[PDB]
């Protein structure tokens, strides 16, 4: 498996700062198996989320389960039955910050990363033994999939 | 009489009077090494974390 | 005994890219393998990256001093 996260999330609020992108919705979150927040946007014609949705949240680096490939081009006319999509959001975009509260030492316990989906952002800051395989400009998928109970 | 060492006997020139700009490396004017050295101070402690 | 720029400047590169260019044309010699095409200034810069331009240049110093640089010797800039 290429899971670079994985856990339950909980949405507590929506677009707080007050920006509203058309089509765009903003979504901070807190975790439930972990001890992290989430800021998300989402598109919310095609994947409405409203504040109470539980969804888990996988973050992978090849979608491929059937080993870590990691091929890049996106062929639409080749689908194979290994895909990571039994998730109903599929997103993709590059990590372009990780930031801590380091004081003179190395990885401290608040880490974040920064991830820029084509132009929608996300910010999961947690614990730097959560967040290992974040390195700068690596190409990772998000998946997402609503839970209902 | 070896205080015309220990006073300079003038400032040492800068290093595009002696040493021409054109094919001596690194003979940059003195506010550009300031601007350089502050640089490399700064960068040192953000590339650091 | 030279001591000036090593690099070439802008006009440099315009006077050889221009007598070369004419040292194409007139029915001048060409001096590289080439595809077929027909304008003598891409012959004369497709030349200069191959650094086979045999020229001369005399950088004259305001004293009347001229120092000999080649072509060949001068590091052009990509």
């Amino acid at each position: 498996a290429g899971i670079l996260f994985e856990d339950i999330f909980d949405v507590k609020d929506i677009d707080p700062e007050g920006k509203k992108f058309d089509r765009v919705s903003r979504l901070h979150c807190e975790s439930e198996s972990f001890k992290m927040d989430l800021i998300l946007d989402v598109n919310i014609q095609i994947y409405p989320v409203d504040l109470g949705d539980k969804f888990r949240l996988v973050i992978a680096s090849t979608l491929y389960e059937d080993g870590t490939l990691d091929d890049g081009e996106y062929n639409p006319t080749d689908d194979r039955p290994s895909r990571a999509d039994q998730f109903e959001y599929v997103m993709y975009g590059k990590v372009y910050r990780i930031e801590g509260d380091e004081t003179s030492t190395e990885a401290a316990t608040r880490l974040s990363a920064y991830v820029s989906y084509g132009g929608l952002l996300m910010r999961l800051q947690g614990d730097a033994n959560n967040l290992h395989g974040f390195e700068v400009d690596s190409r990772v998928y998000l998946l997402m999939k609503k839970l209902a109970f | 009489r070896r205080k015309y060492q220990k006073k300079a006997a003038a400032c040492p020139d800068p290093s595009l009077s002696v040493w021409r700009p054109d094919i001596y490396f690194a003979s940059v004017s003195e506010t550009f090494e300031t601007k350089v050295d502050d640089y490399s101070q700064e960068w040192a402690a953000q590339t650091e974390k | 005994k030279r001591i000036t720029t090593p690099y070439m400047t802008k006009y440099e590169r315009a006077r050889v890219l221009g007598t070369r260019a004419l040292q194409i044309a007139m029915c001048a010699p060409v001096m590289v393998e080439l595809e077929g095409e027909t304008d003598p200034l891409l012959i004369a810069m497709k030349e200069l990256k191959a650094r086979k331009i045999p020229i001369i240049i005399r950088r004259y110093l305001p004293d009347g001093s001229y120092e000999d640089w080649g072509v060949d010797e001068l590091i052009i800039t990509d």
